[PDB]
């Protein structure tokens, strides 16, 4: 007539592990910034953004 | 003028293992949207059972 099965309740696996590989603080906490005519272009890849 | 007695084997199958299948478990299992979608197919699962 039917089947017997219990349902799950929570969805958690292990833990978070990002650690912001790339130093965004290097480009965001600096004593000197570029100008409007000559703006410094930085390419960030192979990291994690938080 | 003489005779011999011989024994020969004869193997005949009778049955196999009885099998039962649940359609909603075998197809998707623990998916609610799949469960709601499968009821639009009619009595296919009932016919298979
Ligand atoms: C019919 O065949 C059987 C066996 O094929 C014969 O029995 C044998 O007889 C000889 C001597 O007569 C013995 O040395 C064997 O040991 C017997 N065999 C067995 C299995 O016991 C029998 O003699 C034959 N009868 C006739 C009339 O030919
Ligand atoms: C980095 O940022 C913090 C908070 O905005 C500031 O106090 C600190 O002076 C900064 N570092 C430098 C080297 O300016």
């Amino acid at each position: 007539t039917s089947n017997f099965r219990v349902q799950p309740t929570e969805s958690i696996v292990r833990f978070p592990n990002i650690t912001n590989l790339c130093p965004f603080d290097e480009v965001f906490n600096a004593t000197r910034f570029a100008s409007v005519y000559a703006w410094n272009r930085k390419r960030i890849s192979n990291c994690v953004a938080d | 003028t003489n005779f011999t007695i011989s024994v020969t084997t004869e193997i005949l199958p009778v049955s196999m293992t009885k099998t039962s299948v649940d359609c909603t478990m075998y197809i998707c299992g623990d998916s609610t949207e799949c469960s709601n979608l499968l009821l639009q197919y009619g009595s296919f699962c009932t016919q298979l059972k």
